[PDB]
């Protein structure tokens, strides 16, 4: 089968500990992925379903 | 030094509709709002059979008729769901403070989820009750071919 | 989810599972030698060819 090629990503997806995650890391020693996402789902749109 | 919550994921359940499976190709679905009053259903057939006239002396059967009756069969489906008494109560109360609000939509989500589970598991019942009706009336192939 | 069963039998209640996966940590090491003489030469600026 004359394909021999696949489209892929050329760079890794990055994870960084920012100010929100960083504060938790210092104070409680626990870090959660996408604090942005958790806050968007808890504090901002609670009514909205998944 | 920390420990990281990498992800949280919830299984998502797709709805299953009887009128959208190809099993319904063998069925004719009519809705009946108040079927719960019907005592008995019935279908009556009348069929008249022709003959061939013959030169031979042998007696010929006269005009024939056939009348066949069929009857309805009822089916029943039941499901059970359980809910906490703490959960139904906070549905009524208005949320006073932000923690009492988050705990609140956590209750409406749960009650709603239970309801989805109840109505969904009713669609699986239609698909099964129909499929079981067939396999109850499907004679085996090795008997059927000769008889056709 | 479950199926509503026409057969007479006790129904099953709504259920959920909670399953936890956790990481594995991997460690990788390599060794590099830098000549003492080479480092000294690099530090200075060269004059003669």
């Amino acid at each position: 089968e004359a394909d021999n090629q696949i489209m892929g990503p050329s760079s890794y997806a990055s994870f960084v500990v920012r100010g929100e995650n960083l504060v938790t890391a210092v104070s409680y020693g626990r870090v959660m992925r996408t604090f942005e996402h958790f806050m968007a789902r808890i504090v901002d749109s609670p009514e909205k379903a998944g | 030094k920390f420990e990281v919550l990498l992800g949280v994921y919830t299984n998502a359940i797709q709805y299953v509709r009887f009128l959208e499976t190809a099993l319904a190709v063998s069925c004719v679905n009519t809705e009946f709002k108040d079927l719960s009053r019907m005592t008995d259903g019935k279908i009556q057939f009348r069929i008249s059979v022709p003959t061939i006239a013959h030169g031979d002396g042998r007696r010929p059967s006269k005009q024939r008729t056939f009348i066949v009756v069929k009857n309805c069969h009822k089916h029943h489906i039941s499901t059970e769901m359980e809910l906490s008494m703490l959960d139904l109560e906070i549905l009524h109360s208005i949320p006073e403070t932000p923690v009492e609000y988050a705990e609140y939509v956590g209750a409406v989500k749960t009650v709603a989820s239970a309801l989805q589970f109840g109505v969904d598991a009713l669609e699986r019942g239609l698909i099964n009750t129909v499929l079981s009706v067939k396999l109850r009336h499907a004679p085996p192939m090795f008997i059927l071919q000769t008889l056709a």
